[PDB]
């Protein structure tokens, strides 16, 4: 259920638990909770057992099909946005999608990374670093002592860190680690050493 | 979904060596309140078949309507519409039962036990049985609702089995019915003293008997009774 | 039994001229005459009232009809699509703006809806054009004053004058010698009695003739007191005894 | 709330309190219960605030369409009619509880319609929940063959009662008249018995007592 | 109800659209409107069909309309039919910042109202609109762009177009004198000097004439002119 | 409910207990819980004994619709796709469903996705599903690896399901062994698990809690 | 409530309290709850105000529809539009209704249709909560082909009793007389009838 | 005309609409068939004629009951009489259901010309080509009445139609002549054969058979029942005997 | 539970000379986790501010909706939307949802561009319009607001002296709400300028 975001000064970092659990066991141990909705835009989600990853899929379909229609990279401001609205249409639907979404992004026109926050209610918000649920609560307070805009993407790896290791002590449950990837400006790529 | 408002209350009947016997009482309870007393739960359908119906009687009234237009749209385009193509019982009970079960099925149902009795054209005897949930059954007796436990130990000493069909007559048959009858007005507090009597009979054809009357009670035993136990005098 | 006309009967002809809309605007021009005139404190639109019979009532056809109690219209060409037509401009004025925002359309946007069904009626399938040209009066507290033109096509203008029917072309060289940007309404009034005169054949009276005018707000109309900031109708129909009162001073 | 109608030997006089609440507190000290179908027919609401005020902005549009199409002023009869339809149609979900009140060429009417769609007829009628208080000085001073002003009297009598003893009751009495041969009085603000005191002391900031982060000009 | 059908949407013989050719037709009977690219702008010009004296030029907008904060369209063809796109058009550019929170592309506000239009001239069987357009507009992808649409669906981009009346001579004009590197200035004085060219009244003057530019606090502004504003750029360019 | 399925060198072992119960009442003792939705695609059946046999017995048809369309076989991502996207188009109206899609597939390989009522879908290497899960994940954690031979996988998946049918109150009756290979699965034949216990205590001297 | 309904030699009398209550508070104590759906078809209310005053909507919207179209109405055919409604809403609208009318073939005739939507055409009907308390007064003392007097002082005998026994039940006495002669409206207040 | 007679719902230059003239045309072709209103019932009767011997007597019934008190016969294209027919079953079933009581005559009249009538609104659909006697008895009395290919209707006390039309007319203005007071239900089905037998010496060239209907208060109870067995062949018998 | 106090947030409006006030806080939520310190809850269509309180989903929905009504209405009227013609639009749009309500209430303030005069106007989450003449509160704080407003405020305060009242009724309201602070926004709006102003309070 982790879900963890921080934009520092170049990049943004999502981290997401390995871990999937049905009931009694733990069924796999290397699950990427995310989805590339872009070259340069990429989406962390956590929710119900279905919702999340038929959710992510169908956004990702969108995005690809305005990238292709327009042979243009929707920015991440705009790709939130229109991830808010499916969010909030389905919030008050028959069969609410209970996905919990970070959208991180790099804006290669304004040359800044961007990380927004998208509760399955539909409430979008911008913010240095992220989380959702209760991953939050324990990652907090040590962003709000550590974080700086101006750091690097190493010291923002190190940051993560120490806030999934705050995470593996107090949380009760065993989320089996993390995968970490970086928006750059290159792309995505996955943090294989973390 | 619907709950029962004014009922009737159990209908009793029996087939017997030539025909088939139906009876039911003259009453629509409001609850406790025995409101209504000239409602007749008897269908006759034609002259070989009469439709006893309990439950509900609002549902009572559409079924009865119902039947009515079985009746005409039989008779359309259907010069044989008096012999050789009239409405059979069997016609009219998987009308019946099929409506009941389609009722059913829509969570709608008509909040109605019913009980067709008719002789076929070839002179065998009919008699089944369906309620609101669409199940069908058919039994040399057959009661509903409260007859059922009171009514049917009583017929099925007269005809317990198929065999025992051809040895009952009409007297027999019809004492018995009347007898079932009179116990239904001492046990039941929801039945009426006034009932009416339908024989259908592959010889002598609808025999539909209205206000007949529960007789030769017996209370006189009532006066040696004296209080709960302890009490003497 | 259905209705199967779905396709559109208004179409485009080689030389590229729709035959159905000149049709429908050929049916205003044998229409009655009507006439409108912008004042600097008011609109005045006016028409006369040809009776199909003398045993017609004729006070019971109203050729001027109120939209809203600040918007009046009336028409040349055929009656029977003014009247309705009317009806559905009084009903979209209230489904489409004064249940959302409170107050009246102001004449420019009541205009566009009814040319909306004007419209609408030149390309949806399985209908003719409305064969009649508005003449909308109105006024809002932004635009002040201010008189449109709705054809059968759709197409609407604002004017300062204009007189669409049978008369038009010489009304309208009348108008454009009289009006002038300094007119009060009581000369609007007086300039629109004249040049109805011109196009009238038969009797000029009250009741030969109907005017309406948009001008200052009459709380005697208004029909309750105690509320100031509801200040009552622009839009007034003058009366047979008004109209014939002015007549005399004609 | 508290409403109340009132018909007189040649019209009808609807009053209403001004108060409006959300639970305990009082959102509106002064709200305009009193709400115009017509010129001349007018409608009171209790219970909900909104649908009391958009089911008649509903019916009143309907009424002026109708007024138009027919050209003939409004019956309060087919405002109650149009009124308790929709209000039926919507099985009681639209909370409003009103009184509509006005006159027409056939005379002086007086209804009052429930959530449900129920209506019934009146010389004297009350709602909110001031209106056991209000019913009690109706039923003791109503007379036959009241007057004007003996009627405004009684229902800005009766709409203190519901002021003075009903907590969702209060600050102003809102009197409209409505009389057969003339027009309908709006009398905003009929009383206002519950004009607040002056304070004990003047809360006057010094300027600069605020402390502020950054300022800014908005551009519009 | 076979027979009174007109088949709208069919192929000629010689695969052509007849009722589209006819709209063009139609619209080659318009008052002529002219759009001009600049390097620091869009102009926007217009030449009022319908004119008299009696007529109210202060507000009368019928050729030029703004569709968005950073759009406008000049139209030519049936008013009525342009004003039904009108709408449409402005009700899918909010429909876009309603959705990605961003002013929509001019291609993709211009796509959408030609699949409109293309709409009607495939199935349907209802004629199509006798409309064309001439989209001016500001995005941050492309800068500023202009695009025409027809009946027939077909939209292209432009630096400079005309459509309407007289579009071959007004073309020809602006083919002579459309520079790549001129000012929205210089726009302003070839608007007007082709429209006096090409126009079929004795002489051009502000009454006849609808006007507007989209230029550069470093945002695109959109200016439809005032009938002063007209008069006076007609005295200075020297018309 | 017993039902494993994990990829191997050879390919994939699906194994699978066959006891239906009614509460306690054991209602059958011989059911099938793989599904054979083609000669190369292997289901498998926990929780809604129904819509696992009705939906992948449907998921054979548009496999087959594919073949037919795209004159080549459907993979195991898209076969287990179409299901899911199916279960997720149910999901709340009551659909209970656990299911490996098993199947071997050129460009693709050994895949094994779980597919169930949630509308997840997981590709994994090891997958139990039923009451006696934790009691197959207990064995094969322990004894599983890449490199096993044929003979070894398919002892090993009999291992596990008679381990779960053991200590399983719900599981137990037989195991059914298929085998995945590049040609299609291959049945391995149902072995009563009565027999199975008695025959896998002597040789291996497991059990030894239990008498006998 | 209390509704009642007799039909005497001359014709039918329809009657009724006047008290609606909510809860303990009456709402209104004068209210008519006799109903005119056709000229000389009359309905009597009992049970939720609103669906009884739709449904009284609805039919007399048919019976006029009925006139203009096939004739005047029988008290059967009002019954029956009465029941169609009734029945095929009797989920939702909780009415029970009694309806007399008049026509020169059948003189004076009496339908009661119960909360369940059933139609029972009967000699005298009575309704409504305070209706329970008079069922044994009315039986005993009802005749066939009463005078108009002797049905009003019938009718007020039982009336008053109900009103005595039922608290949701009390107000004027409003009666509906139903006869060649024309439809009567009478009204008994309280200290007429409360002493008898 | 030619030009207006190409659509249904086209009114020629005159105000006639041409498709609903030439679907009278249709019945005009048809087989006589008129209806007898008598002082208690009325009295149908149709010709129908013996195309060859193949056809089983008695079976091609073509008199048709609607409910169980309407009486419906017809002449001109069979299968449009059904399709009318039909719908007045379901509309006099409808009425029944919502008013409880069997729909009177002149309302199912009505009901039936409505539909009739809507037929030559839409070019869309095309006009009937049957004229319907259909008639029986209800609350107030007996009713005789007959549709056109247009919608009109008429109440009448003796109607005929189809080819032998003006023929028949002949004899049922002479019955009204001859009996004023009301001719009797028993006296009309043998002078209702009678008009049919002189009626069909337009259609010498073929073999007919007489099939007779009625609905009388006294004799059928007001149910409308078929003529068959003795009383059927007296009729015949007169009609022969007069024609003799 | 109650989706209204789930995000918090409150937002006041206050009536001086010839000026109106609105004000709000700018914390974010998810009942006692405070997500961001930077979620404005006022916005400007054109010389109209609409404070918006309740759930943050439907804030932001209304936002773009009354965005894409207002420019849709100056297309078509060619002129801004006044405050009390506003009132109006978000009254219906409000109630044309009244079985599907959103959890919002909103605060309208603006001065007419034509008459001049100030305008303040509340409601609740289905559309009653409660226009006031002294103030309007919102949020979870409306209790504190109440009172605080109530006692403070007095007619006529000159656009510096509005500022002190707004802000202080702001603060003190906002700082007895555990759901409400994280920051304030106060606008003084006039007829020829608006004023923004960020109000240092406490972080807790």
């Amino acid at each position: 259920d982790i879900i963890l975001g921080i934009r520092v000064q170049d990049s943004v970092i999502l981290a997401s638990s390995k871990a999937v659990t049905r009931g009694i066991s733990v069924l796999k141990d290397s699950d990427d909770k995310t989805r590339q909705l872009s070259p340069h835009t990429l989406m962390s989600f956590a929710g119900e057992a279905g919702d999340t990853v038929q959710f992510a899929e169908y956004i990702q379909a969108n995005i690809q099909l305005y990238s292709i229609r327009e042979d243009y990279e929707l920015s991440p401001q705009a790709v939130s946005s229109f991830v808010r609205q499916e969010l909030a249409k389905s919030i008050r639907s028959r069969r609410p999608y209970q996905v919990n979404v970070l959208i991180g992004g790099y804006d290669k026109k304004k040359n800044k990374p961007e990380l927004y926050q998208i509760d399955y209610l539909g409430t979008k918000v911008e913010l240095p670093y992220g989380a959702h649920g209760y991953s939050g609560f324990y990652t907090f307070s040590l962003l709000d002592h550590h974080y700086r805009p101006d750091m690097t993407t190493e010291e923002g790896l190190d940051l993560l860190k120490l806030c999934v290791q705050e995470l593996e002590k107090r949380m009760p449950m065993d989320f089996k680690g993390v995968i970490v990837k970086i928006v750059d400006k290159d792309g995505i790529r996955q943090v294989d050493d973390f | 979904t619907q709950q029962p408002i004014v009922t009737g209350t159990s209908v009793i009947s029996m087939k017997y060596d030539n025909g088939v016997i139906i009876a039911a009482d003259n009453l629509g309870s409001y609850g406790s309140l025995l409101r209504f007393n000239g409602v007749e739960r008897l269908i006759p359908v034609g002259d070989n078949t009469v439709v006893g119906i309990s439950g509900d009687i609002s549902d009572m009234q559409h079924i009865e309507r119902l039947l009515k237009d079985l009746v005409t749209e039989n008779a359309y385009d259907n010069p044989l519409a008096d012999a050789e193509e009239a409405l059979e019982p069997s016609y009219i009970f998987e009308y019946l039962a099929t409506v009941m079960y389609q009722r059913r099925s829509k969570m709608n149902p008509l909040w109605n036990a019913i009980i067709v009795a008719g002789v076929q054209s070839n002179g065998d005897q009919f008699l089944r049985y369906v309620n609101l949930l669409g199940v069908t059954y058919s039994s040399p007796t057959l009661a509903t609702g409260f007859g059922a436990h009171m009514a049917n130990p009583l017929l099925r000493k007269v005809v317990d089995r198929e065999s025992d069909i051809p040895k009952t007559t009409v007297q027999v048959a019809e004492e018995a019915i009347v007898n079932a009858m009179r116990v239904l007005y001492y046990r039941d507090a929801r039945s009426s003293r006034n009932f009416s009597l339908a024989i259908i009979d592959k010889n002598t054809g609808l025999t539909f008997k209205k206000n007949l009357q529960v007789e030769n009670m017996k209370w006189d035993f009532a006066k040696d009774i004296k209080g709960y136990g302890t009490q003497k005098i | 039994m259905t209705d199967r006309y779905s396709f559109s009967l208004t179409t485009f002809s080689p030389s590229g001229k729709l035959g159905q809309i000149d049709y429908a605007l050929t049916a205003v021009k044998q229409g009655v005459t009507s006439l409108g005139i912008k004042a600097t404190n008011g609109v005045v639109i006016a028409t006369e009232k040809k009776s199909s019979s003398p045993l017609a009532m004729s006070e019971t056809l109203s050729k001027v009809s109120l939209l809203t109690p600040d918007i009046g219209a009336v028409y040349s060409g055929m009656g029977p699509d003014y009247r309705v037509l009317v009806d559905k401009s009084r009903k979209v004025a209230h489904t489409s703006y004064k249940r959302i925002y409170g107050e009246y359309p102001p004449t420019k946007l009541l205009v566009s809806e009814v040319a909306k069904i004007m419209q609408e009626a030149t390309q949806s399938g399985g209908v003719r054009p409305f064969g009649v040209s508005l003449l909308i009066a109105g006024h809002d507290e932004f635009n002040g004053f201010s008189l449109y033109q709705v054809d059968p096509s759709g197409s609407y203008f604002p004017w300062k004058a204009t007189a669409i029917g049978k008369g038009s072309v010489a009304a309208k060289t009348f108008l454009e010698k009289r009006w002038n940007d300094e007119l009060e309404l009581e000369d609007a009034i007086h300039i629109a009695l004249l040049t109805l005169k011109e196009s009238v054949e038969g009797e000029f009276n009250g009741d030969t003739i109907e005017l309406a005018i948009i001008g200052d707000e009459n709380p005697d109309l208004l029909g309750y007191t105690g509320i100031p900031t509801d200040k009552g109708p622009r839009f007034r129909k003058l009366t047979s005894q008004e109209i014939n009162d002015r007549l005399e001073a004609l | 709330t508290t409403i109340v109608g009132v018909k007189f030997n040649n019209g009808v006089v609807i009053a209403a309190d001004t108060r409006s609440t959300q639970g305990p507190i009082v959102a509106d000290k002064n709200c305009a219960k009193l709400h115009r179908i017509s010129p001349k027919i007018w409608c009171a609401g209790a219970g909900t605030a909104a649908d009391t005020e958009a089911v008649t902005q509903l019916i009143g549009s309907n009424i002026e369409l109708h007024s138009l199409y027919t050209s003939r002023e409004p019956r309060v009869v087919s405002a109650l009619q149009m009124l308790k339809q929709h209000l039926f149609k919507y099985q009681g979900h639209i909370g409003a509880y009103l009184i509509v009140a006005g006159v027409d060429p056939t005379g002086s009417h007086l209804f009052s319609i429930h959530a449900h769609g129920s209506t019934d007829v009146g010389y004297y009628l009350s709602l909110g929940s001031g209106s056991l208080a209000a019913m009690a000085v109706l039923e003791s001073h109503w007379k036959q063959d009241l007057t004007k002003e003996e009627a405004i009297k009684l229902a800005s009598d009766a709409i203190q009662a519901g002021i003075w003893n009903d907590l969702g009751s209060g600050s102003n009495v809102d009197v409209c008249v409505m009389e057969i041969g003339k027009d309908a009085e709006y009398l905003r603000n009929y009383l206002t018995p519950n004009v607040r005191e002056e304070k004990q002391k003047s809360y006057k900031f010094p300027r600069g007592t605020t402390a502020v982060l950054k300022e800014s000009i908005v551009n519009i | 109800s076979r027979r009174y059908d007109s088949r709208t949407t069919i192929f000629s013989p010689e695969g052509r659209l007849y009722q589209v050719e006819y709209a063009l037709e139609s619209i080659s009977h318009a008052g002529t409107a002219i759009g001009i690219m600049a390097s620091d702008g869009i102009v926007l010009a217009a030449e009022r069909k319908v004119t008299s004296t009696l007529l109210e030029q202060d507000t009368s907008t019928e050729k030029l309309y703004k569709l968005n904060d950073k759009i406008a369209v000049a139209v030519a063809g049936l008013t009525a039919d342009a004003e039904i796109l009108i709408n449409t058009a402005r009700i899918h550019a909010q429909n876009y910042l309603k959705t990605y929170n961003e002013d929509i592309p001019v291609e993709i506000l211009v796509r959408r109202l030609s699949d409109i239009k293309q709409g009607y001239t495939q199935h349907g069987g209802l004629r199509p609109f006798g409309v064309s357009f001439i989209y001016a507009g500001y995005d941050d992808r492309y800068g500023y762009q202009l695009y025409t649409s027809n009946p027939s669906g077909n939209y292209t981009g432009w630096k400079a177009i005309s459509v309407g009346a007289n579009t071959s001579a007004a073309q020809t004009l602006l083919q002579m004198d459309y520079k790549d590197d001129m000012k929205v200035d210089d726009a302003i004085e070839l608007a007007l000097k082709t429209l006096s060219k090409t126009t079929d009244s004795s002489a051009l003057t502000y009454d006849r004439l609808e006007f507007a530019t989209i230029r550069k606090d470093g945002e695109v502004y959109q200016k439809i002119f005032k009938p002063q504003e007209i008069k006076d750029i007609l005295v200075k360019t020297g018309i | 409910t017993t039902t494993l399925a994990f990829r191997f060198q050879g390919g994939i072992i699906v194994a699978v207990d066959s006891r239906a119960t009614a509460g306690n009442w054991v209602a059958s003792q011989t059911v099938k819980k793989v599904i054979e939705i083609n000669p190369f695609l292997l289901g498998t059946m926990a929780g809604g004994a129904a819509d696992c046999q009705f939906w992948e017995t449907w998921l054979g048809s548009q496999c087959r619709l594919h073949e037919l369309r795209e004159k080549e076989r459907i993979s195991v991502a898209a076969a287990s796709k179409i299901l899911s996207n199916l279960v997720y188009q149910y999901k709340g109206a009551g659909l209970s469903m656990g299911t490996m899609i098993c199947g071997y597939t050129r460009k693709e390989g050994p895949t094994i996705y779980y597919v169930d009522s949630d509308g997840t879908r997981l590709k994994g290497d090891i997958f139990c599903v039923g009451s006696g899960q934790t009691f197959a994940y207990g064995v094969l954690d322990s004894n599983y690896k890449w490199d096993l031979s044929v003979e070894d996988a398919l002892y090993l998946g009999k291992r596990s399901i008679l381990a779960a049918a053991h200590r399983d109150a719900y599981s137990g009756g037989s195991v059914n062994l298929y085998h995945v290979t590049e040609d299609g699965w291959i049945y391995h034949g149902n072995h009563d698990v009565g027999e199975l216990f008695w025959k896998v205590k002597e040789e291996e001297g497991s059990f030894n809690n239990v008498i006998g | 409530t209390s509704i009642m309904a007799v039909t005497f030699k001359d014709g039918v009398i329809l009657d009724a309290d006047s008290r609606t209550t909510t809860g303990a508070y009456i709402a209104n104590r004068v209210t008519d709850k006799l109903t005119r759906v056709h000229d000389k078809i009359w309905c009597c209310r009992s049970g939720s105000a609103a669906d009884t005053q739709a449904i009284a909507d609805i039919v007399q919207y048919h019976l006029e529809l009925y006139t203009s179209q096939y004739g005047t109405p029988s008290t059967e055919t009002a019954a029956s539009v009465f029941k169609e409604l009734c029945y095929e809403n009797k989920d939702n609208l909780t009415a029970g209704i009694i309806v007399a009318g008049y026509d020169d073939k059948n003189k004076g005739e009496v339908y009661t249709i119960p909360l369940g939507g059933s139609v029972h055409k009967l000699p005298y009907a009575i309704a409504g909560s305070g209706s329970t308390f008079i069922y044994g007064y009315c039986d005993k003392n009802f005749r066939e082909n009463m005078s108009k007097e002797e049905t009003v002082d019938f009718i007020k005998h039982s009336l008053s009793q109900a009103i005595k026994w039922d608290g949701s039940s009390g107000g004027v006495i409003r009666m509906v007389v139903l006869t060649a002669a024309g439809v009567e409206r009478l009204i008994f207040y309280p200290d007429e009838y409360e002493q008898l | 005309g030619t030009g207006y007679d190409l659509s249904n719902s086209v009114f020629s230059p005159d105000g006639r609409n041409f498709q609903v003239e030439y679907a009278v045309k249709a019945v005009e072709n048809g087989t006589t068939s008129i209806g007898i209103k008598c002082n208690d019932g009325v009295v149908f009767a149709v010709e129908k004629l013996i195309t060859s011997k193949l056809l089983v007597p008695q079976k091609n019934v073509k008199i048709q009951v609607v409910d169980r008190h309407i009486g419906c016969v017809y002449s001109g294209l069979i299968p449009d009489g059904r399709h009318l027919v039909n719908r007045g079953r379901e509309e006099a079933a409808s009425f029944k259901k919502l008013y409880k009581t069997p729909i009177p005559i002149p309302a199912f009249a009505d009901r039936l010309g409505q539909y009739v009538q809507a037929h030559t609104l839409y070019n869309s659909v095309r006009p009937f080509g049957v004229s319907t006697i259909f008639g029986g008895v209800d609350k107030n009395g007996a009713h005789l009445y007959m549709l056109e290919p247009s919608g009109s209707y008429w109440g009448y006390k003796g109607a005929a139609t189809g080819k032998g039309r003006q023929s028949a007319k002949a004899e049922l203005e002479k019955l009204v002549d001859h009996h004023p007071e009301g001719l009797s239900a028993r006296e009309a089905v043998k002078q209702a054969a009678k008009i049919i037998y002189l009626a069909h010496e337009d259609n010498k060239e073929k073999d007919f058979e007489l099939e007779i209907s009625w609905c009388s208060l006294s004799e059928t109870n007001g149910l409308h029942k078929f003529v068959k067995g003795d009383l059927l062949q007296e009729a015949i018998d007169f009609a022969q005997k007069e024609i003799n | 539970s109650d989706p209204s106090s789930i995000n918090g947030g409150i937002v006041v409006a206050m009536t001086g000379k010839d000026c109106v006030a609105i004000a709000c806080d700018l914390r974010l939520g998810s009942q006692s986790l405070g997500v961001s310190n930077k979620f404005e809850k006022i916005f400007h269509y054109g010389h109209v501010f609409l404070g918006i309180t309740g759930l943050a989903t439907d804030v932001t929905t209304l936002n773009e909706m009354f965005r894409y009504k207002t420019n849709l209405y100056k297309l078509k009227e060619e002129r801004a939307i006044e405050p009390e013609t506003f009132t109006q639009l978000v009254s219906s749009s409000l109630y044309e949802r009244r079985f599907g309500p959103y959890f919002v209430g909103p605060v309208v303030a603006g001065i007419n561009s034509k008459s001049g005069k100030p305008f303040i106007a509340g409601f609740d989450l289905i559309g009653c319009i409660d226009e006031a003449k002294d103030f309007i509160v919102s949020g979870t704080a409306s209790d504190q607001l109440f009172g605080m407003c109530e006692s403070l405020y007095e007619p006529n305060l000159e656009p510096e002296d509005l500022f002190e009242t707004i802000s202080q009724a702001l603060l003190n309201a906002a700082d007895r709400d555990a759901l409400s602070g994280w920051g304030a926004v106060v606008y003084i709006i006039k007829k020829d300028e608006v004023v923004k102003r960020y109000l240092k309070m406490r972080q807790d």
